[PDB]
């Protein structure tokens, strides 16, 4: 196990394999220097094979498929993105698996058209990796394969998720036209176009500034694209799941309200701005709180210029655009009615509470009333009750919120209608969640989009290893089985009968119930469990051992956030509206006030964020296990937004919980491509035309498969399919086109030489017929 | 009538106007060559 | 080898009718159309790399004589009753001896050479078996004789 000075080596220093150089091997002390400066001394004694191995040559300035790699660990898969990471290739494949490093930059060239362009026209791994390539094999995928495609982007906060689904959603758009026609007039009005103006709409809406994203992605969004037989995109729809409508009325230190908010009063002309009776975000309790403010506005009216666009492009009218921005601006005037106690609740400056009333088109003393007294009739005369201030502070703030989340599904619906078309064919699918999160204090948002994240990860294990694993042994392919670390228990405590979501879900039915009361149910049914955390002093706290690591949530508020009670005293008061915007949208809204049995323990319930929840991710996943999945990893280089910092403790986080080893392992051995005998000799018939071929399709397959690869190490032959890897079927694919393409060549030389040589005969026999019959008439004619 | 049928395929007009020095054009160069004297009388 | 009189005189007749000029000249683009008429059928290719042997200068012209020299070369090749069959079986799937119009029309319009639409809706509404529901390709490389 000794090496001179100048080795590179792999050193183990109990936790990982560094990338190293002997420093120096004198006096039996050896000195070794990491990649990353570290410098480990030990007596040469005892260094034994790995504690020290040799460093592959090279490796090489990187390799572009990890499957390649001739050391398998997280210290050579981390060196490999590094090295990439350094030479702005923030491209990894994985098999068709691709890993994608946050550049935190724009990187010249990368996404431009031409390089699009360029994708379009080749297979995947003839080309640097790009997530070009993946939205170009997804896509090719609708006409090699029988089903749906989907494309699903994981990642922490700030990974890449968004950009990564806004990239292939211009590659797709573009490859859509290709398929045909162009003019400027029609790409204008594009349903493409649309599609892409979809984004910064949804994102002034649904985005905001968090402390690991200045642009985190509030809500969860699927997007389905229906491409027709011709390849073109017929039209789509979008699903958004869970907006975080608490953001609306606080938010954290340093955190932000939604985008559109800051947009809307550092675009809005001063004519409407005056109209709506607004000034500077400082002014507003709903965009003042946090802190941050920090920002000397323009890049908030650049994004109001993007909106303005988009919704021009969506059909909103500019009556539409007017009314938004008048609910919006009725939303933050709400924001800012102030109460105080003089038995009880009332209302101290009647300023914004008028603002309020006049742009939501309701009475200002009807609003006054309904925010500060509960109303109730009995047989059959009004008793009108006072609110104290919390609960008329909890009523302003459920009005926000309610307001906010109407008019953000309104928007979901107004985007939807545009890009509306028919589904004829296919469809490719993309997932963008919003990314796993730990905050120094977790609330209820924080559990519900860390289980969304949690449930992805299982699907991503369930393809991945569990299926593909069973299909090998099902086929019986001679398969060595790889270990995964699988999170099906985790899930198992959040989803099942007295899961977490299941007790959270029971105390919410109870008006008796605290949070402290709940706490001591999870505690009591959980501590022993291996992914829950009873901590030893945090009173207020229970952790959950996530994929992505121990989160510890604070109980308080989670009873009243997955209530979610709206009372029918303001659901009647927004009916109230003399602005038919606002009507329309509670017209028909479904009652949520605060219910009070008598003995209806009827097993039904009143339907809860988290019941809805898990119902709606549960109808995702069903849609998503009948497509084709395409998997994208999204890794975060650092925690500072920073560009050309790679931090190599946070970066071997996320490979190792992602479980990026064991993928490369499964990807570099396994079998992604499989087809029956006679699917596979019908596909690649043409390829087997100079071959003496065997009378039984196994051998068929066999005659083929031998001359790319007669080691039997790339393919197999299973029970009723041939089984090949990823780079071997795109190795097929490339010759399968190839031939096909000189075929129609001959034939398309063949017709053209039948169509000119019809004619020409047509032409010579045409003109004989009229010499030999003007040989005749002037024949006569010269007789007389 | 065994004419009409050999002036319908005779332009790409297709308006029922086979465009003179066209028709000049097609003879002398032909498959029975008229000797530009019988072409000079189809004028 | 050796074209006959009655053929080089054959070609001449087809050369003239394109040499509306006179000159002796006919077009590139022409001598695919010329070479056609007279029954050799070759591809894009085979009509590219003869035009950047004659046509190095960038002209645009091709006289009898070049010509004449292009049609004894295609005449050599010679590939077969059984190669444009073949070519049609690789758009087969089952052996059945079927090719559909749309795949045909596909093959037509984006492979190849991009060509007129009213011309393949004619060389196809015309020239396919059962009268519209697709058609047969041994039977069509038959006719196409
Ligand atoms: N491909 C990329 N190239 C350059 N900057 C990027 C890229 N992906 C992410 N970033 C930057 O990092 C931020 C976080 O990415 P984003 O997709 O918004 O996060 P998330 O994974 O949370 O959806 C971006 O808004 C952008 O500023
Ligand atoms: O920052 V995120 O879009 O992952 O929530
Ligand atoms: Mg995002």
């Amino acid at each position: 196990n000794f090496f001179t000075e100048g080795t590179r080596v792999w050193l183990r220093e109990n936790g990982q394999h560094f990338p190293s150089t002997v420093n120096s091997c004198a006096e039996g002390i050896v000195v070794f220097r990491t990649d990353y400066g570290q410098v480990f001394t030990y007596k040469q004694s005892t260094i034994t094979h790995q504690k020290v191995t040799a460093m592959h040559p090279t490796n090489e300035e990187g390799v572009d498929d990890m499957a390649s790699l001739t050391e398998l660990h997280g210290g050579s898969i981390m060196y490999n993105l590094f090295q990439r990471y350094k030479r702005n290739q923030i491209y990894t494949y994985i098999g068709s698996i691709l890993a994608s490093v946050n550049p935190y930059q724009p990187i010249a060239g990368l996404y431009e058209p031409a390089t699009m362009e360029q994708y379009s026209r080749r297979h995947l791994g003839e080309l640097p990796p790009h997530i070009f390539a993946i939205a170009n094999e997804c896509y090719r995928c609708l006409w090699k394969r029988h089903d749906n495609q989907c494309i699903l982007i994981s990642g922490e906060s700030g990974a890449g998720k968004t950009e990564s689904t806004k990239l292939i959603l211009k590659f797709l758009s573009v490859i859509s036209q290709q398929s045909l026609e162009l003019s400027l007039k029609e790409k204008t009005s594009c349903v493409e176009r649309a599609i892409l103006e979809s984004s910064p709409i949804m994102e002034a809406f649904g985005n905001a500034k968090t402390v690991y994203n200045n642009n985190s992605s509030r809500f969860g969004k699927f997007v389905q694209l229906n491409i027709c037989q011709k390849g073109n995109i017929q039209g789509g729809r979008i699903v958004d799941y869970l907006l975080e409508k608490n953001r609306v009325v606080r938010q954290n230190p340093g955190e932000r309200n939604y985008h559109i908010f800051y947009a809307l009063l550092a675009g809005l002309e001063h004519e409407e701005r005056e109209e709506f009776y607004l000034s500077t975000p400082e002014n507003y309790h709903y965009l003042n709180q946090s802190g941050c403010v920090e920002d000397k506005t323009i890049s908030d009216q650049e994004s109001f210029r993007e909106v303005i666009t988009a919704m021009d492009v969506m059909q909103f009218s500019k009556e539409e655009v007017r009314e938004v921005s008048r609910l919006l601006a009725g939303i933050l005037h709400l924001g800012n009615i102030e109460f105080i106690t003089a038995g009880g609740a009332q209302v101290s400056f009647k300023t914004a509470l008028g603002r309020s009333a006049e742009l939501l088109g309701l009475d200002p003393t009807q609003l006054t009333d309904a925010l500060t007294q509960r109303s109730m009739f009995l047989r059959g005369e009004e008793i009108l009750t006072p609110l104290n201030v919390q609960q008329a502070v909890d009523s302003r703030d459920s009005l926000a919120m309610a307001l906010y989340a109407c008019c953000f599904e309104w928007v979901i619906k107004k985007i939807n209608s545009r890009i509306k078309g028919n589904e004829d064919f296919k469809s490719i699918g993309i997932l963008d969640i919003f990314g796993f999160e730990n905050f120094e204090v977790n609330h209820f948002e924080q559990f519900n989009i860390n289980y969304a994240n949690e449930k992805l990860q299982e699907y991503f294990n369930k393809h991945i290893f569990s299926l593909e694993q069973l299909e090998y042994s099902r086929e019986g392919l001679v398969w060595e089985d790889i270990d995964w670390i699988d999170n099906g228990e985790c899930l198992d405590l959040i989803e099942k009968k007295l899961g977490l979501l299941a007790l959270i879900n029971e105390e919410s039915h109870f008006p008796q119930a605290t949070d402290s009361t709940l706490l001591e149910k999870l505690h009591s049914q959980h501590a022993n469990n291996h992914f829950y955390v009873k901590p030893r002093v945090a009173v207020n706290n229970f952790g959950v051992k996530h994929y992505a690591g121990e989160v510890q949530y604070d109980v308080r508020g989670i009873l009243e956030k997955n209530r979610d009670t709206f009372r029918d005293d303001l659901l009647n008061l927004l009916r109230e509206s003399r602005f038919d915007f606002i009507y329309d949208l509670f017209e028909h809204v479904s009652s949520r006030n605060n219910q009070d049995t008598l003995k209806c323990g009827s097993k039904h319930r009143r339907p809860t964020v988290s019941s809805q929840f898990k119902d709606s991710l549960h109808s995702l996943m069903a849609t998503l296990s009948s497509s084709n999945p395409f998997f994208v990893r999204c890794i975060k280089p650092n925690m500072q937004k920073m560009p050309d910092q790679f931090d190599q403790a946070v970066v071997l986080n996320q490979l190792r919980y992602s479980g990026m080893l064991e993928t490369v392992r499964i990807r570099k051995a396994g079998y992604a491509v499989r087809r029956p005998f006679q699917d596979f000799y019908k596909r690649y018939k043409v390829l087997m035309r100079n071959l003496a071929l065997p009378e039984d399709v196994r051998g068929k397959c066999t005659s083929l498969l031998q001359l790319y690869d007669a080691s039997n190490s790339e393919w197999q032959l299973g029970k009723t399919k041939v089984f090949l890897r990823e780079s071997l079927e795109q190795k097929l694919e490339k010759r399968r086109e190839e031939e096909v393409s000189h075929a129609a060549m001959v034939i398309r030389a063949h017709v053209l030489g039948f169509l000119a040589r019809k004619q020409y005969r047509k032409v010579l026999y045409c003109v004989v017929i009229i010499q030999k019959n003007y040989r005749a008439f002037l024949l006569r004619r010269r007789f007389l | 009538e065994e004419i009409r049928e050999a002036f319908r395929v005779f332009d790409k007009d297709g308006n029922g106007y086979i465009s003179a020095a066209e028709l000049r054009h097609v003879m002398t160069n032909l498959g029975e060559k008229l000797t530009d004297e019988e072409v000079d009388e189809m004028i | 080898d050796q074209l006959t009189e009655e053929q080089i005189a054959e070609f001449k007749e087809a050369f003239s009718l394109f040499d509306k000029d006179g000159d002796g000249t006919i077009t590139t683009k022409e001598l695919g159309t010329v070479m056609r008429s007279l029954g050799q059928n070759p591809t894009e290719a085979e009509l590219q790399d003869m035009i950047n042997e004659v046509d190095a200068d960038g002209n645009g012209t091709i006289d009898f004589p070049e010509f004449l020299t292009m049609m004894a070369r295609k005449m050599k090749d010679t590939d077969s009753e059984e190669e444009i069959r073949e070519a049609f079986r690789v758009f087969d799937k089952d052996g059945n001896g079927y090719i559909s119009a749309a795949e045909l029309r596909h093959v037509m319009t984006n492979l190849g050479e991009k060509l007129t639409d009213e011309e393949v809706d004619e060389m196809i509404r015309e020239a396919d078996i059962d009268g519209d529901g697709q058609v047969n390709y041994e039977e069509f490389v038959q006719m196409m004789t």
